[PDB]
This record gives C-alpha cells, sequence and structure tokens, in this order.
C-alpha cells in the first residue's frame, strides 16, 4: 500500500476496540443475573448481551 | 541468598564440623554431646520461632 | 517469609507441584511485553553501535526477542507458582486455625447505626 | 514581598540552603584513615554504652 | 564464664582500639590487626580444647593460615605505599579526599 | 540513653518542672556529647584546649536547648492546664530554637530552628499520644 | 595484567562470594570473605598509580577490620551455642558485632567513609565490581541472620546511610563518588526493609545492581569519570545521553521507571508493619539522590554544554568498546515496572 | 479504555516512521481522529459510571478532562511546529514523542479505577513535562524551573503514596468503586490529620494552592508553548480530579481541615489576581491568572457541595480552554517580537485586527462573560460559597472586579493605544495561528449551548 | 453499551475487586499470626538438622 502509515492509528483503534469487547466476555459473571435486569431469555437468544 | 547447593547436589562440604554431636574422629565425644543432642533433637524441624 | 517452604527441596526453579498449575499462554500479555522489551533491547543495540536501527541485524533483533520471551516464560511460570503457593498456605492456615478466623456476624444497615455529618 | 521573597524564602530557599550546608558538612572529610577509624571507634562506643545495641 | 576468656577478650578489645586509633605508621596498624588475629586464635583454641570438640581443632590453624596470608597482602600494600612516599605514614594516604 | 528518654517521659506534663527540666537537659547534654565526639573525631582541633572548648560549647548549646525546651513545655502545660496537648511542645520547640539561635548569635537560624524544632516537638508529642512508631517491630 | 591471571582472579572473587552464599559453617563464610578480599585487591591495583594503592590500602584496612570483627562474632556465637551453623546468632553481642562487620563490608554509614575514596581511586570496571558484586556476600549473610539482628541498630544504620548518602552526592562532580554515595543510600534502603521482608531486600539489591551496572557501563562506554567530561557526550554519541537520562531518572525512583519499583514495594512492606514515619522520611530523603541525578541529566542530556574542536576527530571513529549487555541492562533498568509482580520469583 | 490507549501509542510509530516533511501533518491528523473518537466516552448514566474493566472507568468527571486532553494534543502540535522548524529531525520526533507520551499518561491518569495506578500515572506525567520544559524551553531559567516543578510535586506526592498504601492496608483495596461502598468515616485525631494532609497536599501543589504556587510562574513561563498549554490546561486539573476522588475517604475531618486552605485560596485569589495588575511579563500574567482561577476550584472542592463540584469541573474545563488560548496568543506575539514583555509591542489591533478579535474573545472568557462556561463554573462556585458563608461574596465579588481589571488591561496594553514605532516585523497572522485560536475558542463557545456534559458526575 | 451491560459488568468488577480486597486482609492477618506463633509454613527459620547427629557408641560411655 502506498499510504500504509495512515492505518496505524485507525487499526490501533479497531484492535483496541476489539480488546475492549474481548474483555467484556471476561466480565460476564453477572450477565442476566442482576436483580434489576434478570429476565427469561427470548426465543433464539443465548445471552442478553455480548 | 543461602543457595543450598550442598543439599541440592548431595555433597557434604561443611556440615561435618558444624555441630559437636556430629561424627568425630575415633568416636571422641564432646563434653556436651548429650545436651547438644537433646537440644538439636528437640528443636528439629519446628522452626526457630517455636524452638526459642 | 516463605523461605522454609522451599527449603526441604532447595534450588528448584519450578518444583514438581508447579506442573499442577496451568502454564502461561504464549499469548500472555506479560510475555508479549517481555518480547517487546527484547525488541527495544535490539533497537538500542543498533542505536549505540550506530547501525540503522530498524533494518540492521534482523537475526540479532530476533534473538533478542526470542531470548527475552524464552527467559520470561519461565519467570512467569515461577511467578504464578509462588502466588499459588502463597494462597495454598494461606487457605491451609485459615482452615487449620478456626479460632483465629471466626465467621463475623454481618449486620444489615437497618441495624447498623452510622453517624450523620451534614455538609452545610 | 510575598511571592518573590517570603513564600520563596520559607519553603524552597531555606530547604535548599539547609541541604547545601549538610552536604558541605558531610563531604568536608580530610581523607585521613586515622580520623575515619577514630570515628568508627566512637561509633562502637556509642552503640555499646550509649545506645545499648548489644543487649 | 571462665576467667581466662575475660583477658583474651580484653586483649582483643585492646588490639581493636589500637587498630582503631592510628598514630602514624601503617605497620603499627598491621601489628594491631595481627594482634587481633592472635587473640582470636587463642580464644577459639581455648573454647575448642575445653569443649573437646575434636573436628574444630583444625579450625584455628585455618584461622591462622588465611589471616597470615591476609597479613602478607597487607605488608605488600604497605611496601607499595612505602615505595611512593618513602615512609609508611598514614597521613600521606589522603589523595582521595578530592 | 534509652533510660534518659524513659525518665523524661515517665513524669506527667505540668507536674514536676525541675526534674523534667533536668531530664531534658541531660538528653540535650548526651546529644551534645555525641556531636562533640564525632566533631573532634572527623575534624581534628588544633589543640587539646580547642577540643575541650568545642566539646563544652556544643554540649552546653544542646543542654541549654534541652533545658529551655523542657522548662517552656512544662510551664506552658501548667499555665494552660492541658498536659496532653502538642501546642505546649510547639512553644517548647520554638523556645529551644530561639536558644539555638542565641547560641549561634543569629536571628535567622533562631527563627528557622524555632519553626522546625517546634513542629518536630509537636510531632513527637502527637506520636507519644497516638502511639506512632518510628522503629516499628516486624509484625507481618 | 595477564588475561589468564585476570580470569583466574575474577573467578576467585566469584568463588569467594559463592562460598559465602552456599556454606552452612561460619568458618567457610569467613573464608569466603577472606578469599574475596584477597582476590579483589589486584583488580583495584590494575593500573598501578598511587591513587589505586591508596584505595587498595583503605579497602584492605576496612575489610580486614570487618573480617576480624566477623570472626569475633563467630567465636562468641561458638561460646554461647557450641556450634557453627550459619543461622541466627545466640548472643546479642555477637549479633551486634556481626551486624557492624557486615555494615563495614557494605560501607553503610557511619562506616561509609571508605566507599567514595576507594571508588574514586580505582578504575570504572573495578568500581563496578565493588559496588555490585561485593554487596552480594554480606547481604546474603544479613539475610540468614535476621532473626537475631537488633531492629534499632539496623534501622539506625539504614536511615543514617540514606541521609548521609543523600547529602554526600550533592557536593560531588566526580562520577565515581556520585555512584558511591548513591550506593550508600541504596544499601540503606535495602537494610531498612530487611527485618520486615527480605524478599524486598533482594528486589532492591537486584534493581540496584542492574541500574548501577548500566551507569558504570555507560561511563566506561564514553570514557567519562567527571560530570564535565560526561557533558561532552551529546556531541559524540547522542544516544548515550538519552540512555544516561532514562537510567538516572530510574535511579531516582521516578515512576513509570523500574527504580520506582523497589522503594514503593519497600514502603508497601513498611506500612504493613505500622511504620509510617520511617518510609515517609526515607522517601523524602531520597529526593536528595534525585536532585544530584537531575544535575547530571541537566549537564548531559537536557542541555548541550560547549565542546572542543578536537571532538571533530572523534566523529570519524566508532566505539570499538565491548558494551556488554548495555542495551539489555538499559531496558531492564527502565521498562520493568509493568512486570512488578515478578518479584515473587525471589521468594 | 484501550480503544484510546492503543491509538495514542500507535502515534509513536506514526511519528517515527513518517517522512520528514510529514511528521506534523500525520500526527495532527491522527490525533484529531483520536479526539473525534473521544466522544464515545459520553455514554454516561445518571446513576452508574461507565465502568470498562477492572483497571479503567470513566464517569462524568473524567470524561470532559479526557476529551480536553485528547483535543489539546493536535493544538499543541500546531502551536509547536513553527518554533521547532529549524530543529533537528530526531529531536523534533522526540518532542512529539514526549507530547504523545504525556497524552498516554494523562488518559489513564483520569481513567485509573485504582488509586495507586492513578498515583503512578499522575507522577509519570512529570517526566515528559520536565523533559519538554528543560529541553525545549527558550531561556536559562527553564533549568531552575524544571527543578521547582519536579520538587514541589514529589515532596507533596511521596506522602500521598504512603497514605494510599496505608488505605490499601486498611480498606484492603484502592479501587474507587469499592471505596464508594466501603468508605468509613475519618474521625478527628492527629493520625487522621496527617492522613488528611498526606492525601491532600500533592493535589494542593498541583492545583496550585496559594503559597505553594511558586513553581507555576516559572514552569509555565519558561516552558515552550505546548508545555505551557498542557501545564495550564490539563496538569493543573490533575490536582482537582485527584481531590474530587480522594475527598470521598476524608469525611468528616475535611469539615475543619479545609478551613486554612480555603483561607489560603480565598485570600490567594485576591493576591494573585492583584499580581496580574502589575505583571510586566505577559506569560507570567497568564500564569498568575491560572493560579487565581484554580483557587476557586480549590474552595469549591473543599466545601464539597453539589453546586461547588459542578462549578469546579465546569471551571476546570473552561479554564483549560481559555488559558491554553491565552498562552497561544501571547506566543503569537512572542514569535514576532521575541520578548515576553507586555508593554513592548502595543497597538496591535491597528496591525493585526482578527488576532485582536481573538484577544478580545479570550479576554471576555477570562473575565467570565455570560453565558460562557467560564461564567457557569465561576457563578456556581460563587453560589455554593455564598451558601457556605455569606461573607465570602466580598472576596468573591472583589475578585471578579480585579479579574475584569487585569483581563482588559492585558487587552488594552497589547492591542490598543499607539503601535510601537521601532517594531516593524509584525507579520500578518498566519492561517495556522488563527486556526489555533479558533480551535480553542469555537469549542469553548459551543459548550455554552450544551454545558451539561461539562458539569461532572453530580449534574 | 447498553445500561444492562455496563450494570452487570460493574457487578462483575465489584465482585472481583471485593474478593481481592478480602483476600488481602486475610493475607495480612495470616502473616501476622504466622510471624507471631511460628506454627505455619511461613517464617520457618532454620534449626540444626538432627540427621547430622552421630548416634554410635563413643569412646567414653557417659554421653
Ligand atoms: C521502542 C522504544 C525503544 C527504542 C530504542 C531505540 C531508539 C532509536 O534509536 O530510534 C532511532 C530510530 C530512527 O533513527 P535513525 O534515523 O535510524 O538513526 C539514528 C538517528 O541518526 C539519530 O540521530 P542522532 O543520534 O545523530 O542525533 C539525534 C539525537 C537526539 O537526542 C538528543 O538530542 C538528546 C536528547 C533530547 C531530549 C531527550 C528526550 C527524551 C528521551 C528519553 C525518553 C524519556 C521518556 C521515556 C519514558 C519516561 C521515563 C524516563 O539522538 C537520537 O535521536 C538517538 C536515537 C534515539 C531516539 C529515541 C530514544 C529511545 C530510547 C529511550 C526510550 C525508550 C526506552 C526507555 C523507556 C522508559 C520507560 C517507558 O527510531 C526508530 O526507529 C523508532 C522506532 C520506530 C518503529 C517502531 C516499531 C514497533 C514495532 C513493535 C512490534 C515488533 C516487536 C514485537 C515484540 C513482541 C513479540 C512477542
Ligand atoms: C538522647 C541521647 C542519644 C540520642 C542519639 C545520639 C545523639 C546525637 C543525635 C543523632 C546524631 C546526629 C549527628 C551526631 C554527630 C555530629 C556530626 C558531626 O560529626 O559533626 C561534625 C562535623 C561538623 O563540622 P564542620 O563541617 O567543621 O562545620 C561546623 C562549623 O565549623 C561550625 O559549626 P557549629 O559551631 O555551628 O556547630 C556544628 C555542630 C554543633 O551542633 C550543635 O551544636 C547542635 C547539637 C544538638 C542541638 C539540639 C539538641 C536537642 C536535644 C533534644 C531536646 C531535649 C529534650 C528532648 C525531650 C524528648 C523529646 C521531645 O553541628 C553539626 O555538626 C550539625 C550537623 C550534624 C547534625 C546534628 C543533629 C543533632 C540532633 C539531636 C537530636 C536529639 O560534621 C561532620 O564531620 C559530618 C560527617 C559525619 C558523618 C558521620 C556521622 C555519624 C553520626 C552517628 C550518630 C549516632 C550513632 C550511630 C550508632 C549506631 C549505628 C552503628
Ligand atoms: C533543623 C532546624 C534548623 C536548625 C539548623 C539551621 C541551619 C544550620 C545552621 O545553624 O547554620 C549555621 C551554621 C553556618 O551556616 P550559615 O553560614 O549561617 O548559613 C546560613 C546563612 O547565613 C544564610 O543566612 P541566615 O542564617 O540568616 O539564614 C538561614 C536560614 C534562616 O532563614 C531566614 O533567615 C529567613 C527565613 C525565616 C526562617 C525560616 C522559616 C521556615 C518556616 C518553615 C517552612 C514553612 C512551613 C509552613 C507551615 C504552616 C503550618 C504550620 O535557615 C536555613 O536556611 C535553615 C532552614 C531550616 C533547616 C532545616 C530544613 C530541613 C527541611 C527538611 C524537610 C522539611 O551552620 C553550621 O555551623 C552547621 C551546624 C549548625 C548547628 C546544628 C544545627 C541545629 C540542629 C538542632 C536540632 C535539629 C533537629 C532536626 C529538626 C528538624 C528536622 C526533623
Ligand atoms: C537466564 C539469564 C540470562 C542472562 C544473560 C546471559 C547471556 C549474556 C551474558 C554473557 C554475554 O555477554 O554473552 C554474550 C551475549 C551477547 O551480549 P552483548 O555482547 O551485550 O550483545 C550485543 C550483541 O548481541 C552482539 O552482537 P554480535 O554481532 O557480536 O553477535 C550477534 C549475537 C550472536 O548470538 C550468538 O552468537 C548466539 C549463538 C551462540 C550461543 C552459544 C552456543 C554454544 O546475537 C545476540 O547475542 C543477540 C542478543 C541476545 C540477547 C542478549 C540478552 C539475553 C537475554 C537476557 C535475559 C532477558 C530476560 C528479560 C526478563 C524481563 C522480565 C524480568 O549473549 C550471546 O551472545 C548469546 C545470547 C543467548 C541468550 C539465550 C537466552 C536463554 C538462555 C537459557
Ligand atoms: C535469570 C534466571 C536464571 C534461572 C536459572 C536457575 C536458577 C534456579 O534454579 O534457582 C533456584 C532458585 C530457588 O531456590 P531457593 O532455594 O528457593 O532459593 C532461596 C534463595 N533466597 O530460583 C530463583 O531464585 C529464581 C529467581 C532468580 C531471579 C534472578 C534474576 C531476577
Ligand atoms: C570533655 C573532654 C574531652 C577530651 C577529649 C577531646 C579533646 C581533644 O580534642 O583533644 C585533642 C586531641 C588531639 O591531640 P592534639 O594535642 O591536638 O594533637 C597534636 C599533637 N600535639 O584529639 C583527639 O585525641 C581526638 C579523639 C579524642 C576523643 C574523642 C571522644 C571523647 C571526647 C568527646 C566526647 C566527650
Ligand atoms: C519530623 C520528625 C517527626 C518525628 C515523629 C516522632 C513521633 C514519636 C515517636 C516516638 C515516641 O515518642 O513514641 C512514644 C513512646 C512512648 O509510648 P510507649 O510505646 O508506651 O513507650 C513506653 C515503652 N515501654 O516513647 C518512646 O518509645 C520513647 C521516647 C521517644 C522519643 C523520641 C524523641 C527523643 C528526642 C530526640 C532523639
Ligand atoms: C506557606 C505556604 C502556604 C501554606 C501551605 C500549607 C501549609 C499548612 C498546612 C497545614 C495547615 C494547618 C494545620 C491544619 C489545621 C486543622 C485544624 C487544627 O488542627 O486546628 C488546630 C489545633 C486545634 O486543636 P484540636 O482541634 O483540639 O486538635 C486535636 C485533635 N484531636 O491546634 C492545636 O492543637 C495547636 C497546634 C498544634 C501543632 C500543630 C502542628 C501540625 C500541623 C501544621 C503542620
Amino acid at each position: 500500500r502506498d499510504h500504509w502509515i495512515h492505518v496505524l492509528v485507525p487499526v490501533g483503534f479497531v484492535f483496541g476496540y476489539y480488546l475492549d469487547r474481548k474483555n467484556d466476555e471476561k466480565l460476564a459473571a453477572f450477565r442476566n443475573k442482576s436483580l434489576l435486569y434478570k429476565r427469561e431469555l427470548k426465543p433464539q437468544e443465548e445471552v442478553t448481551w455480548k | 541468598p543461602f543457595f543450598d547447593v550442598q543439599k541440592k547436589l548431595g555433597v557434604d562440604l561443611d556440615h561435618w564440623m558444624t555441630i559437636q554431636s556430629a561424627e568425630q574422629p575415633h568416636r571422641i565425644p564432646a563434653r556436651c554431646h548429650a545436651f547438644e543432642k537433646e537440644w538439636i533433637e528437640c528443636a528439629h524441624g519446628i522452626g526457630s520461632i517455636r524452638a526459642e | 517469609m516463605m523461605t522454609g517452604r522451599q527449603a526441604r527441596a532447595p534450588l528448584q526453579f519450578l518444583p514438581d507441584e508447579a506442573r499442577s498449575l496451568p502454564p502461561p499462554k504464549l499469548t500472555d500479555p506479560r510475555l508479549a511485553y517481555i518480547g517487546f522489551l527484547g525488541y527495544c533491547s535490539g533497537l538500542i543495540d543498533n542505536a549505540i553501535r550506530r547501525r540503522p536501527v530498524l533494518s540492521a541485524g534482523l537475526h540479532r533483533q530476533f534473538l533478542y526477542i526470542t531470548s527475552f520471551v524464552f527467559v520470561g516464560y519461565y519467570l512467569l511460570k515461577r511467578q504464578d507458582y509462588m502466588y499459588a503457593v502463597r494462597d495454598h498456605d494461606m487457605f491451609s492456615y485459615i482452615k487449620s486455625h478456626p479460632e483465629d478466623f471466626p465467621e463475623k456476624d454481618k449486620k444489615t444497615y437497618r441495624e447498623v447505626f452510622e453517624e450523620f455529618h451534614p455538609v452545610r | 514581598l510575598l511571592d518573590l521573597i517570603w513564600l520563596e524564602t520559607i519553603l524552597p530557599k531555606t530547604i535548599s540552603l539547609a541541604q547545601m550546608k549538610m552536604s558541605t558538612t558531610i563531604t568536608s572529610q580530610k581523607g585521613l584513615i586515622k580520623l575515619y577509624f577514630l570515628s568508627f571507634l566512637i561509633t562502637i562506643l556509642i552503640s555499646t554504652t550509649l545506645l545499648n545495641f548489644h543487649e | 564464664m571462665s576467667l581466662v576468656y575475660m583477658n583474651i577478650m580484653m586483649a582483643f578489645t585492646v588490639s581493636l582500639t589500637g587498630l582503631l586509633m592510628y598514630r602514624s605508621h601503617l605497620m603499627s596498624s598491621l601489628l594491631c590487626l595481627e594482634g587481633m588475629m592472635l587473640s582470636l586464635f587463642i580464644l577459639a583454641t581455648l573454647m575448642i580444647l575445653n569443649s573437646h570438640f575434636t573436628l574444630a581443632s583444625m579450625m584455628p590453624i585455618i584461622l591462622l593460615v588465611f589471616a597470615a596470608c591476609e597479613a602478607a597482602l597487607g605488608l605488600s600494600l604497605l611496601v607499595m605505599v612505602s615505595n611512593t612516599y618513602g615512609t609508611d605514614y598514614v597521613q600521606n594516604l589522603n589523595l582521595l579526599q578530592c | 540513653a534509652k533510660t534518659l528518654l524513659h525518665q523524661y517521659w515517665d513524669i506527667p506534663e505540668g507536674t514536676e518542672c525541675h526534674r523534667k527540666t533536668y531530664a531534658a537537659t541531660s538528653i540535650g547534654g548526651a546529644s551534645g556529647l555525641v556531636v562533640s565526639a564525632y566533631s573532634v573525631a572527623l575534624k581534628t582541633p588544633t589543640s587539646f584546649l580547642e577540643g575541650v572548648a568545642r566539646t563544652g560549647r556544643y554540649t552546653f548549646t544542646a543542654a541549654a536547648i534541652g533545658a529551655i525546651f523542657g522548662l517552656t513545655s512544662c510551664i506552658s502545660a501548667q499555665v494552660r492546664e492541658k498536659p496532653d496537648d502538642p501546642l505546649n511542645y510547639l512553644i517548647g520547640g520554638c523556645a529551644g530554637g530561639l536558644t539555638l539561635g542565641a547560641r549561634t548569635r543569629s536571628y535567622g537560624i533562631g527563627a528557622a530552628a524555632c519553626a522546625y524544632m517546634g513542629l518536630t516537638a509537636a510531632l513527637v508529642k502527637m506520636g507519644q499520644l497516638e502511639g506512632w512508631k518510628v522503629f516499628a517491630e516486624p509484625k507481618v | 595484567m595477564n588475561p589468564i591471571i585476570l580470569i583466574i582472579i575474577l573467578m576467585t572473587v566469584m568463588l569467594g562470594t559463592i562460598i559465602v552464599m552456599i556454606s552452612t559453617h561460619w568458618l567457610l563464610i569467613w573464608i569466603g570473605f577472606e578469599m574475596n578480599m584477597l582476590a579483589i585487591i589486584p583488580i583495584m591495583m590494575k593500573k598501578h598509580n598511587p591513587r589505586a594503592t591508596e584505595a587498595s590500602t583503605k579497602y584492605f584496612l576496612t575489610q580486614s577490620t570487618a573480617s576480624m570483627l566477623l570472626m569475633m562474632a563467630i567465636i562468641i556465637n561458638l561460646m554461647f551455642s557450641g556450634q557453627w551453623t550459619v543461622m541466627k546468632l545466640f548472643n546479642p553481642m555477637a549479633s551486634m558485632l556481626m551486624t557492624m562487620a557486615l555494615a563495614m563490608k557494605l560501607g553503610m554509614a557511619p562506616f561509609h567513609f571508605w566507599v567514595p575514596e576507594v571508588t574514586q581511586g580505582i578504575p570504572l570496571s573495578s568500581g563496578l565490581i565493588l559496588l555490585t558484586w561485593q554487596k552480594l556476600a554480606p547481604m546474603s549473610v544479613l539475610y540468614q541472620i535476621l532473626p537475631s539482628i537488633n531492629l534499632d541498630l539496623i534501622l539506625t544504620l539504614s536511615i543514617l546511610s540514606i541521609t548521609i548518602g543523600g547529602w554526600g552526592g550533592l557536593n560531588q562532580t566526580q562520577l565515581r563518588k556520585i555512584m558511591a554515595y548513591s550506593s550508600i543510600a541504596h544499601m540503606g534502603w535495602m537494610t531498612a526493609v530487611l527485618l520486615y521482608n527480605p524478599t524486598m531486600t533482594l528486589l532492591n539489591l537486584i534493581i540496584y545492581i542492574i541500574m548501577t551496572s548500566t551507569m558504570f557501563t555507560l561511563f566506561m562506554a564514553n570514557s567519562t569519570t567527571t560530570t564535565l567530561s560526561l557533558s561532552h557526550t551529546w556531541n559524540k554519541a547522542p544516544i548515550m545521553t538519552i540512555l544516561v537520562l532514562i537510567t538516572l531518572l530510574s535511579m531516582g525512583g521516578l515512576p513509570p521507571l523500574s527504580g520506582f519499583m523497589p522503594k514503593w514495594m519497600i514502603i508497601q512492606e513498611m506500612t504493613k508493619n505500622d511504620s509510617i514515619i520511617l518510609p515517609t522520611l526515607m522517601a523524602i530523603t531520597a529526593l536528595l539522590n534525585l536532585y544530584f541525578y537531575m544535575r547530571l541529566t541537566y549537564s548531559t542530556a537536557l542541555t548541550m554544554f560547549p565542546s572542543t574542536n578536537n571532538m571533530k576527530m572523534k566523529w570519524q571513529f566508532p566505539t570499538t568498546k565491548r558494551m556488554t549487555l548495555l542495551p539489555t541492562m538499559t531496558v531492564l533498568s527502565t521498562m520493568l515496572l509493568p512486570l512488578t509482580p515478578i518479584l515473587s520469583i525471589l521468594e | 479504555m484501550l480503544k484510546y490507549i492503543i491509538p495514542t501509542m500507535m502515534l509513536m510509530p506514526l511519528t517515527w516512521l513518517s517522512k520528514n516533511s510529514m511528521i506534523w501533518i500525520n500526527t495532527t491528523l491522527h490525533s484529531l481522529l483520536i479526539s473525534l473518537t473521544s466522544l464515545l466516552l459520553l455514554n454516561q448514566f445518571g446513576d452508574n459510571s461507565l465502568n470498562f474493566s477492572l483497571t479503567f472507568f470513566s464517569d462524568s468527571l473524567s470524561t470532559p478532562l479526557l476529551i480536553l486532553t485528547m483535543w489539546l494534543l493536535p493544538l499543541m502540535l500546531m502551536a509547536s511546529q513553527h518554533h521547532l522548524s529549524k530543529e533537528n529531525l530526531a529531536r523534533k520526533k522526540l518532542f512529539i514523542s514526549m507530547l504523545i507520551l504525556l497524552q498516554l499518561f494523562l488518559i489513564m491518569t483520569f481513567t485509573a479505577t485504582e488509586l495507586i495506578f492513578f498515583y503512578i500515572m499522575f507522577e509519570a506525567t512529570l517526566v515528559p513535562t520536565l523533559i519538554i520544559i528543560t529541553r525545549w524551553g527558550n531561556q536559562t531559567e527553564r533549568l531552575n524551573a524544571g527543578l521547582y516543578f519536579l520538587f514541589y510535586t514529589l515532596a507533596g506526592s511521596l506522602p500521598l503514596l504512603v497514605a494510599l498504601i496505608y488505605i490499601q492496608n486498611t480498606m484492603g483495596s484502592l479501587n474507587f468503586l469499592i471505596l464508594q461502598y466501603w468508605v468509613q468515616p475519618m474521625p478527628n485525631s492527629w493520625s487522621n490529620t496527617f492522613m488528611w494532609l498526606a492525601c491532600m497536599m500533592a493535589f494542593m501543589v498541583k492545583m496550585p494552592l496559594y503559597g505553594l504556587h511558586l513553581w507555576l510562574p516559572k514552569a509555565h513561563v519558561e516552558a515552550p508553548i505546548a508545555g505551557s498549554m498542557v501545564l495550564a490546561a490539563i496538569l493543573l486539573k490533575l490536582g482537582g480530579y485527584g481531590m474530587m476522588r480522594i475527598t470521598l475517604l476524608l469525611n468528616p475531618i475535611t469539615d475543619f481541615m479545609a478551613y486554612p486552605f480555603i483561607m489560603l485560596s480565598l485570600w490567594g485569589m485576591i493576591m494573585t489576581s492583584s499580581i496580574c495588575l502589575r505583571q510586566t511579563d505577559l506569560k507570567s500574567l497568564i500564569a498568575y491568572s491560572s493560579v487565581s482561577h484554580m483557587a476557586l476550584v480549590i474552595v469549591a472542592i473543599l466545601i464539597q457541595t453539589p453546586w461547588s463540584y459542578m462549578g469546579a469541573t465546569a471551571l476546570m474545563i473552561a479554564h483549560g480552554l481559555t488559558s491554553s488560548m491565552l498562552f497561544c496568543l501571547a506566543n503569537s506575539n512572542y514569535e514576532r517580537v521575541h520578548s515576553r514583555t507586555m508593554i513592548l509591542a502595543r497597538g496591535l489591533q491597528t496591525l493585526l485586527p482578527l488576532m485582536a478579535a481573538w484577544w478580545l474573545l479570550a479576554s471576555l472568557t477570562n473575565l467570565a462573560l455570560p453565558p460562557s462556561i467560564n461564567l457557569i463554573g465561576e457563578l456556581f462556585v460563587v453560589m455554593s460559597t455564598f451558601s457556605w458563608s455569606n461573607i465570602t461574596i466580598i472576596l468573591m465579588g472583589l475578585n471578579m472586579v480585579i479579574t475584569a481589571l487585569y483581563s482588559l488591561y492585558m487587552l488594552i496594553t497589547t492591542q490598543r493605544g499607539k503601535h510601537t514605532h521601532h517594531i516593524n516585523n509584525i507579520l500578518p497572522s498566519f492561517t495556522r495561528e488563527n486556526a489555533l485560536m479558533s480551535l480553542h475558542m469555537l469549542p469553548l463557545l459551543l459548550l455554552s449551548l450544551n454545558p451539561k456534559i461539562i458539569l461532572g458526575p453530580l449534574y | 453499551d447498553a445500561p444492562e451491560k455496563n450494570y452487570e459488568r460493574t457487578m462483575a468488577i465489584l465482585q472481583i475487586e471485593s474478593e481481592k480486597a478480602e483476600l488481602r486482609l486475610k493475607e495480612l492477618e495470616v502473616r501476622r499470626l504466622m510471624r507471631a506463633k511460628g506454627d505455619g509454613p511461613w517464617f520457618q527459620y532454620p534449626t540444626i538438622d538432627k540427621a547430622l547427629i552421630d548416634h554410635s557408641p563413643k569412646a567414653t560411655p557417659d554421653n
């Protein structure tokens, strides 16, 4: 690519965004288990958030 | 850092002169052999804090 | 502190019970940071000898990265082992001394009186 | 008076002069082995008789 | 404890205060250092002979040998000092103040 | 000299002024003798008379600091009827700082030693009250 | 010196320290110290000038005095215990004498008076050995005897070393005396945490050895023994000024650097034991060390001092000096704080 | 938070792999993209903070400071590229690396969930700032300035470290989220008194407290322009952020520990503002005005009411933009006359009229003209301090007189009157300079349309 | 993020950090007790190994 240096900060955003989402699955012990937001799962649903 | 090389390799570099109740030449006892044997066998393995 | 724990079997970098523990992944971020430190050492090695920093001696930069990752993997194994030993000793000591660790009666805040301090 | 002199005088300038003076007292040694070992003897006598670090 | 140990310890402290209060000569300091060694030899020997602690009988010899080797090293340093200033005066050894 | 500090701190504040003054004077004299010992150690005086003059000067300086400290602290504890109060040792430390300025014959050293020795003596009183430890025993 | 003789003598220095580290008998501890001193005397007289002979004589006298005090402590221990095991001592007088002897071997204040003189008198490589390798054997002996070390003595030595090493380096322009007073202050920090947690003693020892070896390797790589010759480095090797900048900021204990790692952990272990005044005053006293480190960073990296004309000749020649482990040591002395929980490998 | 930390770190290979003519353009472009990205932090809730991970969180206090921090980096690059035009290329890249590194330390200073990691990033900010001041400052005094900035901070912050570790030993945690629920009352004692001082004096130095402020009219004056921009706009606010976090743990002892410091601030803003009436150095005048404005933030945090915290965070954001713009205006005159003497170049509205309009708008925001967020923060702090004690309005209102008086005097001296005859190098305003002024002033005025995003966690 | 996601993620964070805090407090109390009493696996300072003792008949009987 002739302008390969202009993707360092954008991909570093996306990858950083990726890691944040990848961290959320490590902090999902109370997913659908809070007293405020626990509910029965809708059909064709496995988790309430990702 | 007491690197316990002597116990690691199984060599006796200096344990033999360490106590009076150790193996002596010609089985010569120290004068306090029984007292030192009693104090070592009492204090063995229980740590220095409990041995005090 | 734990020096009598590792004194019956001395000078073991990783004892045999350390193999009960899961090893660090190769994608451990600590291990990636140690590889980054190897890459920084390779760059400083090019810089102080006035080589072109990114380009010169890629074999040497790769041996820096490889040697730091190699040493750091075993250092992380020993680190995780020693914290596991710390918790194992803590839990076995609490389990063997219940008179020193009683179960405290937890009170709800309807019984708990706290003094109010007005900000005025 | 305040923010060029006295608030400058009481915290940073007096601290800096004190550390300079202590630095010059510590580093004014005459390089003599005799005086350093005489200080070591005085150290041992103060530790034994005056501080009781041997009891 | 036994009465001779008082005098051997007092000999050590006398040679210690001699070695910690220089007059002029480096040789007198080395003599006080080897007096400290001699008193350590005598005190170790009296303990080990009193206790009938057999294997430690070789200990004071080792204490002698090492320390005399140490003394040899000290004499050599003195000689090199005496090959610079003509004397072994400790007041000539003050270049390292600055 | 640990028993000097014990016979200082055993007496309650504002009760026996002469013995508190004497105990603080003895603490100051011991500190002055230590300073004099290292002073004639590391810096050789030109004579024996100059050495004993330096020793007597430093010992009397630190003993006068201790005397005026203990006197001012006990008098301020008497006239205010507040023995467990660090303002008494603040006043006493400033009196000792003015003493250290009077011995060095300078006002700036007097004001600086007033401020820093008063805050230090106030901190020592607070540490005696709340049980602050400087050489704390290993517990964990 | 013959290179074979140099290798045998350096292996004998290492052997004496290793004998101290591996032996269970007090006589072999004492033998390891004697062997180490005997072998390290030629390393100090490597260049054969009167300053090296004076430094070796002062070093001989202090270490021989400490060795005799050590043997008297061993002999008193044999009186009151009938044995020779390297463990706790069985008399407080023997404990005091051994703590004094080890403090003299370390050059901790008020036995610090040989360390700037002997460090100034000897070459940079032998002062590197003196400030790093020669601390290892007495710290290991202090490690094993800590159930009998008097608390007030070791903390008095610690704070006295930190204060005296802080004020001593403020007046210095010679680099070897700066490293010597820095050494005195860092050994005070190591002994202050010893009775509370000797793992933090080992951590402070290792980080100190890395940073001090880095600074000596930079000084050897630039052939600089003064502040003012170190100030020429920007016009000759500008990367070296960045390296001395980051290493001196690390030795000051400024986060996010690795030399912030020991003192923080030391404070972390001294407040668990309810000592609050002491690590506070220790950390504030270490600002003196940071001040003369900052003086060196101002003269070397953050400003450009005037150079000479003959420097233009040295632009035409590359550094052929073996700067052994200098990029590795520079990285470990600066970027190691994110790996602070690695310290448990020292337990 | 790692969607901001990783692009900020990717600015480092971006500046070191750029072509030599492209290192300002590329870093400016991608730092502007990071600043555009920073608005995703405005996912704030009325009850919960935005809690990303074990390490990072962002409530409505840290979020505007983060947006301002990430916004200030492109403006610092624009402000600094002209006076570093003749610089060596590697030193130019090292300068940009220090700014990038300072942004990296700041964004995880403000989002640090745990307080000792806050401490480490908070103190890590010292090293790039010290390097920028002492290496790229213009004069001799920068070296002395670098010492004062270093040693008022650490002498305050090393007792904080001990204090925080003590809380770690007492509470078991330094997580701010855990400490919201496990906070115990701090009673009156001497131990808790010095606990309070150790928790507060590092941030008192950072604000700065009056009497502790002496590092600032050397550090902000001797710095280069990007140094002064980040020092006035962001690094003063580390103290206010840290106070607003740390005073959770200091109740109820604060209710009498604040009394001296409040006095030092309430009289101090009378003093330093008055000092601005007699400053001959323009950049020193802007620095002393920063001390005077941060005195209100100190009072507002110490009286710890909802109105005072809302006013203090609004005043921190507003002062960041205004003081950064004022330093850039003073630099635009310094880059023409090469002296910071304010009486030297006069009558500049006759020569530079649009830059005189920027001087006018920055002066109006400095004197807190309504409805600017300067006035919103000013006014809300004045409301809360009137409720604290009705007499404070005297020291408040008199301050607003003097604040007007030095703001317009600065405007009258430099812009009005007759131009100096012998000065003939007054170039017309570059597009970069007017752009820098507009990128300060247009967001500052647009925040008056929607100020609720800069009113903090208890809006 | 949804408010549900941030809410329950906050609960996971709070559980992890409260458990770490309770373990640090228990670690301090365990270290205090083991240093005081010496009966745990920590603070075990060495004594003499009794396997070094010679138990053979010596030259004299009374030993």
